[PDB]
């Protein structure tokens, strides 16, 4: 079990701003055998089934606007939103793939102010 | 183009035994290993359970330990989540999701089907 | 990759279309063309290996077309 | 001692009169440049960036076909039209297929039919294009200071960034001076033909041109969600079977079927800030500033001890690891050199200057030994320590080595190989503007043979020069046989 | 009909765990316990290494990555055998038929 | 493949470079000459991808 | 003193699990499942099989024979580097002596 | 080898046409020419032991 | 039916005047014998067993050395003599070690020891022989009668044993009535130089001359707890390490040594009997006393159903598998093969009579059709069952290949293969002669070099004769030359 | 050695397929291929007594064949 | 098979005696001894190439023994 917090919970940002989200895990998410960490970032439109928006954290899923982008390495990870649309509405949530009981952090939200 | 479609979600008293099926189309289902999401309203996602690639690698959470029971069926192209000693806590609505097709990680969620609501009371 | 080795001249083959027949009739043909176009020199250098291979005429045409479809081809 | 142990290392000797030397830092390739009173540092470079490059002709990899649909007129009168066909969503294709009176038309003959599908496209593979003013080279300078331990250490050397705006950078070391570094970012690497190309968060390194020319659909290249697609004929297929009808097909996905049409190129990281990892620079490391430490201190008296079981590098650098066992203050460390019992000092000190800072932690020497046995004394007086070593080789090997070496760094860098570690020279620069012409000439003819038919062509012209006249036998046969069996089996890199 | 799979080919994998060992210059190939496993890919190759490395002695070392491959669509060649197949031929009458 | 049949020649089926297995359908069929997918890119000779 | 190994040959081996597989005349090569695995030493022959073998079509099949293979006693191969080699000169003087 | 030992040239040990093991300590080593010491015997094609 | 698939099978048709046929059984394939009304039968030769084997001579691989001892003498006092070096049981060598005072002599020089230590063998190699009162070759019989389970089985026929001492037998085929298969085994496999070599549970058939010159120590032969070993100095070992004393060492286990020695030898099974499985018999086929089951039954009046699909055997013959579905006694099946677009009859059963026996179990016809294209006709000729195949290749091409399996079994056979089929004529005895005079000189003067030494000295040969100018000798020599390239690439198999 | 002088063109063939045939073939030179590998110099060596010893080319080049042929063998 | 190629001529020749040097010399002839007593012909085949291929005595002296050095051991 990993602990994960997101350092915002509710985030209100006028469209054409950056939005940016800090998740810090507990323990370290590095696999030690291919030095990669893994970790893994879902948007929960409203009233929808969550889609992947950043496998691992430098990586981008498919079928995802360029605008988003994750960074951060060892425990404290963060993503970027240059510009933020009506759609990014939703629940972003961090998660830790490293250990088998995968742990979701508390989900943020993000409301256009 | 993959398609995860969900079926079992019913109101139930506690107790009382379901079984969830996960029909999945689109892709070859046998060489995958599936996973179950659920998540209360109000609520973040909770993990569930796995069932990897081998059918003999089963894995469950603390919270969910020695109550339910994870099974594939490979020719029938379905999920079977049998779920025991349910409780007004344990209900929510359930997700059934693939594995990552691009990646290092053997366990991780491309995709996420459409989602059904199991509701447990009194 | 399995990109190359087309099921061309297997032989066989029947009355309806093949898979890619008026899309795969011409790539081949097309990357060479593409391929001449993008590196000019190397005409040059086949003329004059032509010339100074050759003895003939024919000798000469034969095998500069051989190597401006070879080299691309080769890769 | 950054460099020690890269085994692709390479030593850079002399200075020119104003105390300058030109060096060309190729990344995994770290010089040595010694000199006669400066401290032999060594210079690594370390990582090349880019910073808010921009987006071009965004290119399509797998479609997805919906909304098929048909539409057929009457033979022998007008051709099949159909208002989609106007939009730039639909592609479709004129076939002529046969109708009669069982598809209700007056009369038997040919009658055109058209197929138009909405391509919607999936899985774009963005190509980036880098421009100079947000190039930025970074290089890492280290000294052989005879730290306690830093004989391979990777971040054990001072940083300086380098940018085109502002190439003229300076390098503050510490308790050694400075130095300063004149490099030249804008003729290293071309970037000006080099377009980035991401795909699943992979990207390489590919020419304009070739990157331009790839037979699949391409877009405008601006940041629209929903872009316009151009030549999407590419990716549909269309197919018609007994001319009763046809269908439409969606091709698949090309994506890792251009994964090795892009097999030539060099991988890059683009994990955010894009670190390239290849490519090379030239600098000028004009050594006027860098004063050695400890000219002024004394010679130790007291013996040494071996702490790390002298080994040899790949070079034939001897790594001395020694301890000053004593109480002296700090001092300079003896060297003498013989070679059977006669003193001959057929040595040489790769370091510039070995000092023991602190007596408690030990101090590492890169000493060279000739090419025989010869016994390296250390200490002074009767119980000095001695290491016996015994390098095993002859000249004529080095010899052929360097030679090796110079021809793959003029095979790899081209012109700009006369540059390294050359003093300002009449003669060099005489070789350096025949060698730009020669190999300006040699890539115009060559730009585009494979590593298969360079060893071809180059066996057949040679072929032609072992049997010719006129001196085009011996020209053709030497230049052009030998440099192309050498670029033939040294080009794949 | 009722023809049966001769061979699956793959088209598209995986790769799982990625584990890595090097040994010293002068020493064997570097040795994982998973380069006898049925499902694992392992590709010895160099690398050089000092004392930098935490070895004694310098030159080219041996490491090796063996990697876990697992297919995720196989693409089936099924044969056709001669005790099934089964033409069909239409023979309609000219018969002048409205 | 992905509800699309062909018709192709035995012996050209058999040389086409891509990993094989028995056929025969079962859990983990163990494929065979995979080294065609994986490609192993060494960093220029400090560690290994 | 102090050898440290560098390669191992091995005299005399031992076979377990003969294992074999066949496939029709005309079916391409045999495949098993542990022929992948490194552990198992196997070559592909020939060999004909008609309707007495059960395949159904006449002509020349081809098994694999892939049996596990394990060495009892092999050959240690040292190496001695110079950092612990111990030459032991003697010295005796011409004193005449009992 | 078997309790006695010689001094054998280096280049030559490299050259002998033996399953040579990997040389690294291990419960469990993985030989790379196994079929050095292995015979297999298709007797008149009809099977082989 | 037991002769489809074996793949060295080959049709042995036509008789004599007084209806004998000579064959060759090979121990690898087997022979079918079609003839005009008999019932085409199967013959092959199986196991070829030897009982009551007795040793010759035994070689031991592996030695064990005791009570090693030691006795010199002073440097000018002659030889060193040992009590027990007379001894028979004792292995050891004279040396020479210096002794001066330190060793105790007295006299300053070079001395002699011999060291004498005894030697036995752990596990010896049995060498065995087998006289030819002992022989027991097993000939089995299968008729082609159209049965359910016979197509390949391999395990039903009638069995005949072929003994030296009882030359002819007489096999007695149910109801089909008998051949005489008169039989000559002393000419099989030249048993008389054969020593089996059996050695760790499994044997060999060595060359007898081969085997008396093995380096080894060869024991006695004769059954004795004690044997004495008569060359034991091949084995152990004596090491004169700078002559100052000797000890032997044992140079065990060369049963690794053995397994490559035994490289051209052919293994036999050890398994209780011995079970020579490998050789050749050559013997008649008296065909008098065989008849035609069926001769006197009806012809068949109902359709035929195909049971399985027919298939081809390599040689081109169909084998059919019908199923009678009709009302009717055991009868005789009407067949006959039109060609392609004709009513001409070119194919011919290779089954004698193809009766259906009962009307449950499906009978299985073996025809071989027309080389072209052409419908097998089976059934009463109104609703007869149509089997139709298409067979693919050259008249030619079948000629190519069976001179092919002429000279192979030429090469194989040596002389023996001019009488396979031979029915016994005038030129037949003649190549007999000149094929036994030519292969004698040619054996004799090209036995024991090796595959790749024959190739290379069959090379040599040809160039030769391409070069002389002579046409006898150029002749000559070509055709040395390129039967000996045949036979070095058809040497062993 | 008992491993020298292997059984071979004894004459005694027969169709079976004799002992450890399947590789006991080419092991005869790819013996003379390691060792060729291993000392290159008397290549060099054979040539110059091959030429030095000659009056026809095709003399020389037996010289050349017997001579590396059979050095290997007697080492 | 590794009874082949023995580790001699490797040049780290000591003063010492190496192992099983006593017999070891001689068996690389005893073997061509016991070859050429065991098949004759060859001998006869041999001489004849050796006459047939020849310029000068020497030249046919050196192709008998070299051809007649190599045969037993490509056996
Ligand atoms: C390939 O790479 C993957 C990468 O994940 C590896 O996946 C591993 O899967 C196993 C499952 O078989 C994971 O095991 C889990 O380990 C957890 C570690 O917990 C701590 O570690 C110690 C060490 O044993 C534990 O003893 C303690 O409990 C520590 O807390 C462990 O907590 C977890 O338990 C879970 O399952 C059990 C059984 O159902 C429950 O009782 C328990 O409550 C909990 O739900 C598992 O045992 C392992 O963590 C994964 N790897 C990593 C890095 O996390 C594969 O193993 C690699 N190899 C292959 C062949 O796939
Ligand atoms: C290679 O070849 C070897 C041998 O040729 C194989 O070795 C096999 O090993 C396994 C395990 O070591 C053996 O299985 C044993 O079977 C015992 C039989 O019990 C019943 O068997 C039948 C049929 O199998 C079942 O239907 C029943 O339900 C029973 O299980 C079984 O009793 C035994 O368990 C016992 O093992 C422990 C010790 O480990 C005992 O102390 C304890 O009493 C326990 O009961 C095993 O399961 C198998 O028999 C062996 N095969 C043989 C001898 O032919 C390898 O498996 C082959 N493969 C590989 C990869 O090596
Ligand atoms: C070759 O080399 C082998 C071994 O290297 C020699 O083997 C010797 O065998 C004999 C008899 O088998 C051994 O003699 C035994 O000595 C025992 C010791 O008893 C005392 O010994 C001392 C000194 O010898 C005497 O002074 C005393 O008076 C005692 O005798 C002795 O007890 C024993 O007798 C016993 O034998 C039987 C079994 O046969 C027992 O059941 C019984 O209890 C009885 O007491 C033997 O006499 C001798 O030790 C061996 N040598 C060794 C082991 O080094 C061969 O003799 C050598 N020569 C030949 C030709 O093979
Ligand atoms: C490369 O350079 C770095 C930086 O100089 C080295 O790191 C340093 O390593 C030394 C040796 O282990 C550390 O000293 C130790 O410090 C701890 C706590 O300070 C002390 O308790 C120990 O007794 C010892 O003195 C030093 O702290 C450390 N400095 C850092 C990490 O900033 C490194 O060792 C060099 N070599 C390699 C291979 O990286
Ligand atoms: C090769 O020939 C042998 C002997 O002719 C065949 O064995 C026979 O096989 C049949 C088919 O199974 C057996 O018939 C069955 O017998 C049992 C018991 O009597 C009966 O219950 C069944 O209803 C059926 O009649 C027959 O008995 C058996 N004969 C024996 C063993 O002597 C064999 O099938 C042939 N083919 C192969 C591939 O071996
Ligand atoms: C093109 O195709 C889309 C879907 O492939 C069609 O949209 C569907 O419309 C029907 C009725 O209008 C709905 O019942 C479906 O739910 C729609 N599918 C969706 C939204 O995915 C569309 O009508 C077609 N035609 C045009 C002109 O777009």
């Amino acid at each position: 079990h990993i602990v994960m917090t997101q350092s915002p919970l509710s985030l209100s940002v006028t469209p054409g701003q950056p939005a940016s989200i800090s998740c810090k895990s507990s323990q370290i998410s590095s696999w030690g055998s291919d030095g990669k960490t893994y970790l893994y970032w879902y948007l929960q439109k409203p009233g929808q089934s969550p889609q992947l928006l950043i496998y691992e954290v430098s990586s981008r899923f498919s079928g995802v606007s360029d605008r988003f982008s994750g960074s951060g390495s060892g425990t404290d990870f963060t993503l970027k939103i240059s510009r933020v649309q009506a759609e990014d509405v939703g629940l972003y949530y961090c998660m830790q793939g490293l250990h088998l009981p995968l742990t979701f952090g508390q989900g943020t939200r993000l409301e256009i102010k | 183009q993959v398609e995860l479609v969900e079926s079992g979600g019913d109101v139930v008293q506690p107790g009382k035994s379901l079984r969830l099926s996960c029909a999945a189309s689109g892709f070859t289902f046998t060489n995958y290993a599936m996973h179950w999401l659920r998540q209360a309203p109000g609520k973040g996602l909770e993990w569930v359970a796995v069932i990897s690639s081998d059918v003999n690698d089963k894995y469950y959470a603390d919270s969910v330990k020695g109550r339910f029971t994870i099974s594939r069926d490979n020719s029938k192209n379905t999920l079977y989540l049998q779920m025991n000693s349910l409780t007004p806590e344990d209900t929510a609505v359930y997700y059934c999701a693939r594995e990552q097709a691009v990646g290092t990680n053997p366990w991780a969620f491309d995709y996420w089907g459409q989602g059904t609501l199991v509701t447990v009371s009194s | 990759s399995v990109a190359l080795a087309p099921h061309v001249g297997m032989g066989l083959d029947t009355r309806t279309q093949t898979w890619m027949s008026a899309e795969g009739a011409w790539r081949q043909v097309e990357k060479v063309e593409t391929w001449a176009l993008r590196h000019p020199g190397f005409t040059i250098l086949a003329l004059f290996l032509a010339h100074y291979i050759g003895t003939s005429l024919t000798q000469k045409v034969v095998i500069f077309i051989l190597l401006m479809l070879v080299t691309p081809s080769m890769t | 001692m950054r460099c020690v142990g890269v085994g692709n290392r390479d030593f850079v000797e002399g200075l020119s009169g104003a105390t300058w030397v030109d060096v060309v830092l190729e990344h995994g390739g770290c010089v040595t440049t010694m000199a006669k009173n400066k401290p032999t540092l060594d210079i690594e470079l370390q990582k090349t960036e880019a910073t808010q490059l921009a987006t071009l002709r965004k290119l399509c990899i797998e479609g997805k076909i919906t909304n098929i649909t048909t539409d057929s007129r009457c033979p022998t009168q007008g051709e099949a039209v159909l208002p989609e066909e106007q939009d730039q969503n639909y592609v479709c294709k004129h076939t002529y297929v046969d109708r009669g009176w069982g598809n209700g038309c007056g009369l038997f003959g040919k009658g055109s039919l058209v197929t138009c599908a909405k391509f919607q496209c999936l899985e774009p593979i963005e190509g980036k294009v880098v421009q100079y003013e947000n190039l930025k080279y970074t290089v890492i300078i280290t000294v052989h200071t005879g730290d306690q331990h830093q004989v391979g250490n990777e971040t054990q050397g001072v940083t300086a960034e380098i940018t085109p705006q502002a190439s003229t950078t300076e390098a503050i070391l510490p308790e050694y001076g400075t130095l300063g570094l004149e490099c030249s970012p804008r003729t290293g690497l071309d970037f000006n033909e080099m377009i980035l190309l991401t795909m699943k968060n992979k990207a390489w390194m590919v020419h304009r041109q070739w990157f331009f020319d790839l037979p699949l659909p391409w877009a405008s290249g601006a940041t629209t969600e929903t872009p316009t697609w151009n030549r999407k004929e590419l990716l549909v297929t269309f197919k018609n079977a007994h001319a009763k009808k046809q269908e439409v097909v969606v091709l698949g996905s090309q994506e890792g079927a251009m994964h090795t049409a892009l097999t030539g190129a060099t991988e890059i990281q683009n994990s955010g800030g894009t670190s390239i990892f290849a490519g090379h620079l030239k600098c000028r490391l004009k050594m006027d500033k860098l004063e050695l430490k400890g000219m002024s201190y004394a010679m130790c008296t007291n013996t040494f001890v071996l702490k790390k079981e002298v080994s040899e590098t790949q070079h034939g650098t001897i790594l001395i690891k020694v301890e000053y066992k004593g109480e002296d203050a700090p001092c300079k460390i003896p060297f003498s050199t013989e070679d059977g019992q006669g003193k001959a000092h057929n040595g040489r000190l790769i370091t510039a200057n070995p000092v023991v800072t602190k007596k408690e932690e030990p101090v590492n020497i890169e000493a060279e030994p000739p090419f025989g046995e010869s016994n390296i004394v250390i200490g002074i007086g009767d119980n000095a320590l001695k290491i016996n070593w015994y390098k095993k080789g002859s000249s004529i090997g080095k010899m052929f080595e360097a030679t090796a070496r110079g021809a793959r760094r003029m095979a790899i860098l081209g012109d700009t190989a006369w540059d390294f570690g050359s003093v300002g020279g009449v003669l060099n620069s005489l070789g350096k503007m025949v060698h730009q012409i020669f190999g300006s000439a040699y890539t115009a003819l060559f730009s585009g043979v494979s590593w298969v038919m360079k060893i071809g062509i180059g066996v057949l012209l040679t072929w032609i020069g072992l049997n010719s006249k006129n001196t085009s036998m011996s020209f053709s046969c030497i230049a052009i046989g030998i440099i192309t069996l050498y670029l033939g089996a040294v080009v794949q890199a």
